[PDB]
């Protein structure tokens, strides 16, 4: 085959560059559904059975199984934006479908492919810049409601979209109750503190946000109470079992009568570490080890609450709020074993609460930390599943909102500004980058094309509505306020987002359009592929 | 006598080793499934999955820290057994051998610091187990090595390899030389242990006949072979005592020989495919051996 | 070879429009159907073959559709909520499959005209709401101190199962039952009658012999024939470590030189037995129960003081027992004290029932624990009993939590209906349609209770309807009997308001759940 004699296939120029085009569509056609407030969710058999209910673009990426590898560049894209940002992960993938699919066809008119590289990354600089200085509101104006709107915004589409009055609340409520500071006085919010718990049963609306923490673990037995009106809360990171001698140790018996004192302290050795912790006044241990029947009957005996294999996370949130300590060892500086009462954690209550058939630990009101945690309530698995999915999303949004004080209007208003204001600006750029950075703004459009199609509308009139007051806004110098005006999906009509509170958050446009830019500059960079064969 | 059943294996067993307190017998097999389960009430103690399958090298540390393992991938790696109950097995890992062939076996010294990798690409390698460097290599066989099996009692720095090169030859860390050669199997050699007193040492080959060699005269001494036997032996070992010349065969049976007769003493059998692998427990009061029948049985 | 290029794996299907909504609501539509006919006092029961082997004689929705296996993910959906409904109530199984089915029904026909699925989502969640608050409007508190009323409503559970015809003595049962298991604590109430209300299955004898102990009852016979099978008052003491001789957890070895070694170390063992067995005497017990093995020795010891020992009970039954008898389960022995002594259990029988010895440790004073003893046919008519049994607690219990009434017999869907409707009437916009879809399509428990009855459906529902469109006329209904209106005020069928609001929500928001989905995907791997 040929004088080239390598043991695979090949593909070189028009053929490989319309491959990678073609997979890089069908990945946008995949999740092009799922976009927008009248965007649907999707099913995911998981070969065995397994349903996956799913608006989120990186999830339904991730679930897929994808060969080509254009296909995946765009798959990990998606899982990127997911890590990074968390919001945008379908417009991110959409947007650099689009600007690969206008760049092969300016390609295929021999126009060079560094060409319209440099015409990329000058429109993508440009379109940054402009976002940042003209596209952006300060949410200190807008107060609390701008954070509402935002969580609102992130939570349609979404199973909990028609919810948002009453979901955007707890989201807002939660993120401020995780909030801490550090250092240098910079306020951070560590999402992913608010531990999420799952349960079916009741209706959406009686999902409660409870002010402490959650816990999914029960007592390690019935004999204990389940309630304690004030916890004194003792954390631990080692197991409370008979003690044994480690590898290096044995027991060698020459005179018999030794034998029963050695096994009696076998056992009293964890005795007397529980009587020190119960003598230092604590009323709650948490473990992240097990506890075997002897120790669970002396917390039983001394009216205590002990709870074992504690996941290590949820102990960390535990103490941090309740301004605990871990302990994996009850080892001083003196050499001796003592446990000490200023490394007790407190809080108003602990409860073995029962949620639909199971019960679970509810820590409420810790001192010293405000801690957030959620538990969804769902027709079934799946769609509890997709509520937490919806709320971590919303989570992030929030969190990035208030981190960055800077939220863009949403609704296609921007896609749309920075096509014209793009459009405008090639004029002055090159000759060629004058096309490429023109199919740049024609590819930004198809976000609100899509969003307009998705509601089954007249997309065509809906954009070019758009495009015209936006270019009003751009060459009017007095009608500087046209900017914010997005789409109505409801009613197929142009509408002032920022009025109509349609908010994302500033990172979420500029990381996707980053992002979406050097996934199409490293497909466009392919222009012959060598496909070997495997050798199994 | 077959006294207990080892149900825990997806693919055909290919090697196993045993430990100094007798309950932490250590296999692996084809898929690449290696599980360290107790000898006595057949319970899966702990197990790790060999991202790679076909793994036929499988060694226990004699202080039971560690485990090795290794196969078609070129590679040997060391797995400590410290307790860290709360950690995946995965992430110890410690790839050690820097092999160019399939790893045909592996084992450690008395002392936890080294390894001795048999493979396919001729050459027998010494790897520090804490430095994870090559220590030294051992050129010789002009083909294939597939056993490898350390001497007892101070080693004397000394250790035995043979493969398809038709011969079973003697070396000495201390200056890296084939001491001693012998070539008398008329067929691939399969496997080799040796004797407990250490001066002595049986092989097994794929003409079934089963071959004791002393050291202090270089030449043969017992001939183990049986008409009836025609498909070769696999894996051979020694009674604690050294009367007894266990041996894994081919021919889904396991013959038992006598060290100083040879005389057919007893047979047994069970398995529903190849043996092979064949070790005697430490204490001697019983033995073991692994199939290609998906099981590990156990004999006392 | 040149494999073909291919952006997803084989075997992956995908599907997408107006199919995939089609497909999911005729599997809903047909999961509803599967069990229809199971729906009230009239109904019809089913036979299930188990996989393994067995057989389900049932009526309970939730049972019919665990033991069907299904492909279409939207009957997995059905499924899954038809469980959620059982789990967090405890009835009203197959109420919820039929209405999820109805509204998922009206739905298609508009999404068939042009309608997105987020409008009928909207409209289906503003019904939802007002649902809520009909329902909430038109119950009624009850006393829960009255036995009558708890009889009464329990009886309305249990007319449409086959333990209807022993209503009063199942009412009784169950009653007790509840009543028995409820415990206080820390300021805490507790209803946990999955683990304190046990109900055990003995076939033979007759059903009306079956009856709730004041006590606990397991399968177990003395260790030793020497111990008494009969003790009046007996002091419990409750074990969960082994009574015999174990090994150490470190690795011990002895090393044995002197003649006299050997000797003396059985002989410590066994005076260590008689040291365990002399703390465990110390507190004069009558009856040891332990989790795990008794040596003979022990045994011996035991007989010695002339204490009854049980080797092994699971350790359920154990804790059902420290409930019952007011014990504490101690694990080391030489720490006994008084307080964990077990003094509250009036009577220890063990007597043989058919071929099998069985414990009784019935007769307590103040129990927190109680086995249910069913006596019946065989197994399949005693697992129908204990189903039927187990609703009527949960219902029980329900009520005990929410002391709210609403009427039953289809009175209940009527009323909201027309609330909804005559609330619609304002609705200006393309909501107002789905609307009032939903608020008719949950017409259709009085319009399924007509279907099983045999009755005319048309005319029926026309004059419930009609009567339903009077002022004081939420409570009527009909007659799953005899096929004719009436007023529920007379006829005395009740239902929980939870029960109610819990099987309205999960219809609902099942057919939002189904109406939101949309390109469905299949054949990928993990
Ligand atoms: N109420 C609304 N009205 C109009 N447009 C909206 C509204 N809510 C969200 N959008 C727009 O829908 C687009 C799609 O968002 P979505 O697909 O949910 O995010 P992701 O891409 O992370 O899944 C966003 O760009 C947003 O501007
Ligand atoms: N005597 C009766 N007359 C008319 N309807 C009744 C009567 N008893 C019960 N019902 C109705 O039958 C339904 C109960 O049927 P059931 O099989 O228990 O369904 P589910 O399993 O969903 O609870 C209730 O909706 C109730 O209104
Ligand atoms: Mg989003
Ligand atoms: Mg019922």
């Amino acid at each position: 085959e040929g004088p080239l004699s390598v043991f695979g296939d090949r593909s070189t120029g028009e053929t490989i560059r319309s491959q990678n085009v073609m997979a890089a569509a069908s990945i946008a056609n995949i999740v092009k559904s799922s976009l927008g407030p009248v965007g649907l969710d999707k099913m995911l058999v998981d070969d065995i059975g397994d349903v996956t209910i799913t608006n989120d673009g990186a999830t339904i990426l991730k679930l897929l199984e994808v060969e080509h590898p254009a296909a995946k560049v765009l798959c990990e894209l998606a899982d990127l934006q997911d890590k990074e940002v968390g919001d945008g992960t379908t417009s991110v993938v959409i947007i650099a479908a689009e600007l690969l699919k206008n760049a092969d066809e300016l390609v295929k008119q021999k126009i060079h492919p560094t060409s319209v590289i440099s015409g990329y990354r000058l429109a993508c600089k440009e379109a940054v810049r402009y976002i940042n200085e003209n596209l952006i509101v300060n949410t200190d104006e807008l107060g609390r409601d701008c954070l509402i709107n935002a969580a609102k915004t992130s939570m349609s589409s979404k199973i909990i979209g028609i919810n948002g009055d009453f979901f955007a609340n707890m989201v807002v409520d939660a993120v401020l109750a995780i909030k801490y500071t550090d250092i240098r006085g910079q306020p951070r919010y560590p999402v992913n503190s608010v531990n999420i718990l799952k349960a079916h049963g009741r209706s959406q609306m009686e999902s409660m946000l409870i002010s402490g923490y959650a816990l999914n673990c029960v007592v390690g037995s019935q004999g204990m109470p389940k309630r304690i009106v004030n916890a004194k809360i003792a954390c631990l990171d080692f197991s409370l079992q008979k003690t044994k001698m480690k590898l290096g140790v044995q027991v060698v018996i020459t005179d018999p009568e030794k034998l029963d004192q050695i096994r009696q302290r076998e056992s009293d050795i964890t005795k007397e570490r529980i009587q020190k912790i119960l003598a230092t006044g604590a009323n709650v241990i948490l473990t992240t080890g097990g506890i075997d029947d002897m120790c669970l009957k002396y917390f039983v005996e001394a009216g205590a609450m002990a709870v074992r294999r504690v996941l290590k996370r949820d102990l960390k949130r535990i103490a941090k709020a309740s301004g605990a300590t871990i302990l994996s060892t009850l080892a001083n500086l003196e050499g001796e074993e003592t446990f000490e009462a200023a490394m007790l954690g407190q809080a108003e209550e602990v409860v073995q609460e029962r949620i639909c058939d199971d019960e679970l630990i509810l820590i409420k009101n810790t001192k010293a930390r405000t801690s957030a945690s959620i538990i969804l309530r769902g027709a079934n698995d799946f769609m509890c599943d997709e509520m937490e999915r919806s709320l971590h999303d919303a989570l992030c949004v929030v969190k990035r909102v208030l981190e960055s004080k800077s939220v863009v209007p949403g609704g296609g208003a921007v896609e749309a500004a920075l096509s014209i204001y793009l459009e405008n600006y090639a004029t002055s750029m090159g000759s060629r980058e004058q096309l490429a950075i023109a199919e740049f703004a024609r590819s930004l459009l198809v976000i609100p094309n899509t969003l307009a199609v998705n509601a089954a509308q007249d997309s065509t009139d809906l954009v070019a509505k758009l495009r015209a007051f936006h270019n009003e806004a751009q060459v009017n110098p007095e009608r500087k306020n046209l900017k914010w005006i997005g789409l109505d999906l409801s009613n197929g009509k142009p509408r002032d987002n920022k009025q109509a509170g349609v908010f994302e958050p500033t990172i979420v446009k500029v990381k996707s359009l980053k992002f979406a830019t050097e996934a199409a500059i490293t497909i466009l960079r392919i222009d012959d592929l060598i496909k070997l064969h495997p050798e199994s | 006598k077959t006294r207990r059943t080892l149900k825990g294996h997806g693919n055909k067993v290919l090697c196993m080793d045993w430990c100094k307190d007798k309950r932490r017998i250590v296999s692996s097999s084809q898929d690449g499934k290696v599980i360290v389960w107790d000898s006595f009430t057949t319970n899966k103690e702990h197990a790790v999955t060999m991202p790679c399958t076909w793994v036929m090298a499988c060694a226990y540390a004699p202080s039971g820290c560690a485990i090795a393992c290794g196969g078609l991938d070129n590679k040997c790696s060391v797995y400590p057994l410290t307790f860290d109950k709360n950690e995946n097995m995965a992430a110890k890992k410690k790839s050690v051998a820097m092999h160019t062939n399939y790893l045909s076996a592996c084992s450690f010294t008395n002392s936890d610091m080294q390894i001795l990798t048999a493979s396919g690409d001729g050459t027998c390698a010494l790897w520090d187990v804490e430095s994870g460097q090559l220590l030294q290599s051992f050129h010789g066989h002009g083909a294939d090595v597939l056993c490898l099996d350390l001497a007892p009692s101070e080693t004397g720095n000394t250790f035995v390899s043979g493969g398809c090169d038709k011969k079973a030859m003697v070396w000495d860390m201390r200056s890296g030389q084939c001491v001693q050669a012998f070539e008398t199997h008329e067929s691939d050699i399969n496997s080799v242990r040796y004797y407990p007193s250490g001066d002595a040492f049986a092989s097994g080959s794929d003409d079934a006949t089963c071959r004791l060699y002393d050291l202090r005269a270089d030449r043969e001494v017992a001939i183990y072979s049986k008409e009836s036997i025609i498909f070769g032996a696999s894996s051979v070992d020694f009674s604690l005592s050294g009367r007894l010349l266990f041996a894994g065969y081919n021919d889904y049976t396991i013959n038992v020989w006598d060290v100083l007769k040879g005389s057919r003493v007893s047979i047994l059998f069970g398995h529903e495919n190849r043996v092979s692998t064949l070790r005697v427990s430490p204490d001697g009061t019983a033995f073991c051996s692994g199939s290609w029948d998906h099981t590990l049985r156990v004999w006392a | 070879g040149h494999r073909p290029v291919l952006v997803l794996s084989q075997n992956t299907k995908r599907e997408s429009g107006r199919k995939v909504q089609s497909g999911n609501i005729n599997a809903a539509k047909t999961i509803a159907d599967i069990i229809r006919t199971c729906l009230g006092p009239k109904s019809m029961m089913k036979m299930l073959l188990d996989p393994m082997g067995g057989i389900v004689m049932t009526n309970d929705g939730n049972a019919i559709l665990r033991e069907i296996q299904v492909q279409h993910p939207a009957a997995k959906s059905m499924i899954e909520i038809s469980r959620t409904q059982d789990e967090e109530v405890g009835d009203g199984t197959t109420s919820v499959i039929i209405l999820a089915g109805e509204m998922l029904s009206v739905a298609e026909h508009f999404l068939e005209q042009q309608m997105h699925p987020t409008v009928v989502i909207s409209a289906y969640r503003k019904a939802l709401d007002d649902m809520i608050s009909t329902l909430k409007k038109i119950s009624i508190p009850v006393d829960i101190s009255d036995s009558d009323m708890m009889l009464n409503i329990i009886n309305s559970s249990i007319t449409t199962k086959a333990i209807s015809r022993w209503s009063s003595l199942a009412c009784n049962i169950a009653l007790d039952a509840v009543k028995m298991v409820q415990f206080e604590e820390n300021g805490r109430k507790e209803i946990d009658i999955k683990k304190y209300a046990r109900v055990e299955k003995i076939p033979g004898g007759i059903i009306e012999d079956s009856c709730v102990l004041r006590g606990v009852m397991i399968n177990k016979d003395v260790t030793h024939p020497r111990m008494r099978r009969y003790i009046k008052n007996p002091r419990i003491v409750l074990l969960d470590s082994s009574l015999e001789y174990k090994k150490g957890e470190s690795q011990t070895d002895i090393e044995i030189t002197r003649e006299e070694d050997f000797t003396r170390i059985l002989q410590m063992e066994e005076e260590y037995i008689q040291q365990l067995c002399e703390d465990i005497i110390q507190l004069k017990p009558d009856v040891v129960i332990t989790e795990k093995g008794i040596s003979d020795l022990a045994q011996h010891y035991l007989m010695r003081a002339n204490i009854t020992a049980i080797r092994r009970v699971r350790k359920t039954d154990n804790n059902r027992i420290a409930r019952a008898c007011g014990a504490r389960i101690v694990s080391r022995p030489e720490e006994l004290r008084e307080d964990d002594v077990g003094t509250g259990a009036g009577l220890l029988e063990i007597k043989k029932i058919g071929d099998e010895y069985f414990t009784f440790i019935t007769d307590c004073k103040d129990p927190k624990a109680c086995t249910i003893l069913l006596r019946g046919a065989s197994k399949e008519i005693l697992s129908e009993v204990e189903r039927n049994l187990q609703d009527a607690m949960q219902v029980c219990r329900n009520v005990l939590l929410d002391p709210q009434l609403v009427p039953g017999g289809g009175a209940s869907e009527m009323a909201v209906a027309h609330a909804l409707t005559e609330k619609s009437k304002a609705m200006t916009g393309v909501e107002q349609w789905p609307y009032r879809a939903v608020a008719q399509a949950l017409e259709v428990i009085p319009r399924t209770l007509i279907q099983n009855c045999g009755a005319s459906t048309i005319r029926l529902l026309t004059s419930l309807r009609a009567k339903h469109t009077q002022e004081n006329c939420e409570t009527w209904g009909v007659n799953g009997e005899t096929g004719t209106l009436v007023d529920m005020k007379e006829l005395g069928i009740w239902e929980p308001l939870a029960v109610k609001l819990q099987t309205y929500k999960t219809a609902v928001e099942t057919a939002v759940l189904l109406l939101r989905i949309d390109d469905i995907v299949s054949g990928h791997k993990k």
